[PDB]
């Protein structure tokens, strides 16, 4: 690239630029089987 | 934006429910 010029040339004071504008996401959130009302219907036990 | 990753008055209107 080789581009030789004179006293003054234009082209020397441009400004040009895509900045971003922020990024959002999400959490997810957990639910629990004991706190619903299906508890009061059945009995949980565990056998290893 | 950023670049830093490391890695009132109380005013009159009507309000409904």
């Amino acid at each position: 690239f080789f581009k030789q010029i004179r006293s003054d040339d234009n082209s020397l004071y441009s400004a040009q630029f895509d900045i971003l504008l922020g990024t959002y996401c999400n959490t997810l959130n957990f639910v629990r089987f004991l706190e619903l009302g299906l508890s009061v219907a059945c009995i949980c036990t565990k056998f290893p | 934006r950023g670049m830093d990753d490391v890695a009132n008055a109380r005013v009159p209107a009507d309000l409904v429910i």
